């Protein structure tokens, strides 16, 4: 999976310096969880 | 089925970033070799009570000769055994001179504890590996010696603890081996060796029977040691500094005449709200009253640094320059 | 022979009143404790030498590190802590 | 000894990634007490 | 108050590792930018020592917006 | 209640094992100072 | 491997500095050579 180095930091409110520190697995999980939650037709904001 | 969110992507990654010999330096244009390594308790666990056995130095010289192609130790005179400090580390430098007669490389082992003066611990010559090196004639029954907890035995040709234990049974426990001659290496990494005593040297053979090491002649003497106790004496020298070429300075000159008057001037100046630098001019420091005033002013500037110029002057005309010199104590 | 003995590791009458702040201030300016047996050895060495000497323990490495870090080195100890 | 009941939850949205929240602890305590089928006046000692 | 805004934005951009002072935007609060305990206390030092003033290490929570903080430094 | 097993214990542990100036060598007995350094693009 | 050799100080306590260099077993290459002089109390700044 040669696209693992890409991640959105400003979407979740993450500073650039702590983005490199964190494991890419966490970034991939964070993105895919939002993808899955959206795919089910459930509003992520209302889940808080 | 609607499409999903569109993200913005940027790249983010974080790429990761012989103890007896240590570092080897070759003199540019010269055949001398300098072996630099750090000695400490955590680096030499087998060195008990700070004392480093001379066999450790012998093995270090053997490794250095292997690097330089002179494994045969023509001579090795131990000036004093190395005693490492409990706290800290000692810098040990091995200076091997350019090869001379019969390609013999002179060798010396200087050591110093940080700022301690350099002291040589071993000296002699190293000969290249001869085509035929006969074993010294046997004089006693061979005895196997094993040392528990040998660390990095494969790193050295013979472990320093193993070599020391081997030489104890020949030279003698009460005598520290001092002069070594004809040390020829035949095997490396041996953990357990059998010592065959000779007239002066010793044979070292593996339990399988293959010869591991030979020493044509080794002798031992009693030894004692000393450390740095007389280096705590300090003398007040007066190195010369050139006065600045300044014709003006802000200062309050005070021609000190007595300790009490100097103290009164000091307290009056302290009570003075004006930020005026004060300079004290006295007689020669060897004089009793002048010395007392000097000590008074020294303590005063200890309390209030940067507002005192203690000048011992025979000509007050250079008083402003001393104030501009930057050194509170100037003679 | 006059020897400027430092704060002895053996507690004496003069040093009855130095508090923890005093020991920390002395160690900050390089003035450390003077061991008893080392004090006797220094006295013998000074009697052998003679003159106006100082027999005190000064931390050379820490003073040099402070000098390299920009700390104010006293002029007398500047020789022991070169810049 | 006899283990009666237990509960587990998550701190959730707090003042930081490591900062705690009192409400979550209160909720988990109430959940554990309800699961164990006891009352808050029955216990006599708590290992904080 | 333009100079104060510029200096605080530049210092925040340096703190957060941002490419430039333009990336930090004066609408989002400090918490949304990614500020926690560690960054805030050292930003307090970096700002106070530069400006020569003293401050409690918790400016972030009292003034969520950079303009509000700049107005506080003005007074 | 009676005591548990009495294992025999032996120790096992695996030990985890100035760019421009480098290392300065002060010649013993000589004022000469020889600095050695490793200079590379990285 | 780059080495800086400073010999025993000579005239004016000037220390002779030489910059030798070599790669593996290549011959030593003296790059920059000169003398280092002790600092004066007042260094005259040149005219602008």
């Amino acid at each position: 999976l040669h696209d693992a180095g890409e991640f959105d930091a400003g979407f979740f409110g993450i500073s650039p310096r702590e983005a490199v520190a964190m494991d890419p697995q966490q970034r991939l999980l964070l993105e895919t969880s939002w993808e899955a939650l959206e795919n089910a037709g459930v509003d992520p904001i209302a889940l808080k | 089925d609607l499409p999903t969110y569109a993200f913005e992507h940027r790249h983010y990654w974080l790429e990761p970033a012989d103890p007896l010999l240590g570092t080897v330096v070759s003199t540019p244009g010269s055949d001398r070799l300098t072996a630099v390594a750090q000695w400490s308790r955590r680096a030499q666990p087998w060195a008990v009570d700070g004392l480093v056995p001379n066999a450790a130095l012998v093995e270090a010289a053997i490794r250095l000769g292997d690097l330089a192609g002179t494994p045969v130790v023509g001579e090795l005179v131990v000036d004093a055994p190395v005693v490492l400090p409990r706290r800290g580390s000692r810098e040990v430098q091995l200076i091997v001179g350019e090869p001379g007669e019969q390609r013999r490389r002179p060798i010396e082992v200087f050591s110093r504890e940080a700022d301690e003066p350099w002291t040589r611990h071993a000296h002699g010559t190293l000969a290249p590996a001869a085509a035929a090196v006969p074993e010294p004639a046997a004089a006693g029954d061979a005895t196997d010696v094993t040392v528990a907890g040998l660390r990095d035995a494969d790193r050295y040709g013979i472990h320093p603890a193993l070599l020391d234990a081997a030489v104890r049974t020949v030279v003698g426990d009460d005598l520290l081996p001092s002069v070594w001659t004809g040390v020829s290496l035949l095997a490396s990494g041996a953990t357990a060796v059998t010592v065959t005593p000779t007239a002066t040297g010793l044979r070292l053979t593996d339990p399988a029977g293959q010869p591991v090491l030979t020493v044509e002649s080794v002798r031992g003497t009693p030894f004692v040691a000393e450390q740095g106790t007389t280096d705590a004496l300090f003398r007040v020298d007066w190195p010369e500094i050139p006065l600045p070429t300044a014709e003006t300075a802000d200062f309050l000159p005070y021609e000190a005449t007595s300790a009490e008057a100097t103290l009164s001037a000091l307290q009056a100046w302290l009570a003075d709200p004006a930020e005026t630098r004060l300079a004290v001019v006295t007689g020669d420091c060897t004089e009793p009253g002048a010395a007392a005033i000097w000590g008074l002013v020294r303590s005063a500037q200890s309390e209030h640094p940067g507002r005192i110029v203690l000048a011992d002057l025979d000509d007050p005309a250079v008083l402003p320059a001393v104030v501009a010199s930057g050194e509170p104590q100037v003679r | 022979v006059s020897i400027a003995w430092g704060y002895w590791a053996t507690v004496s009458g003069m040093t009855e009143h130095l508090g923890d702040a005093d020991l920390r201030r002395n160690q900050r300016i390089g003035m450390s404790g003077l061991p008893a047996d080392e004090g006797m050895a220094l006295l013998d060495a000074a009697i052998a030498t003679g003159g106006t000497l100082v027999a005190a323990k000064f931390d050379v490495a820490a003073l040099r590190a402070t000098a390299k870090a920009g700390g104010p080195v006293p002029p007398l100890l500047r020789g022991l802590a070169p810049l | 000894a006899v283990l009666r009941g237990s509960a587990v939850n998550q701190d959730g949205a707090s003042n930081g990634l490591t900062a705690p929240n009192g409400l979550s602890q209160q909720r988990v305590i109430r959940r554990a007490l309800a699961a164990a089928g006891l009352a808050p006046s029955d216990v006599d000692v708590v290992e904080a | 108050a333009a100079a104060l805004l510029d200096l605080v934005r530049r210092h925040a951009a340096e703190v957060l590792g941002h490419s430039g002072a333009e990336s930090v935007h004066s609408g989002r609060t400090f918490k949304d930018a990614g500020f926690d305990s560690l960054t805030a206390v050292e930003l307090r030092n970096r700002l106070a020592a530069a400006t020569g003033l003293t401050l409690s290490p918790a400016m972030i929570f009292d003034y969520p917006k950079p303009p509000a903080l700049a107005d506080h430094l003005r007074a």
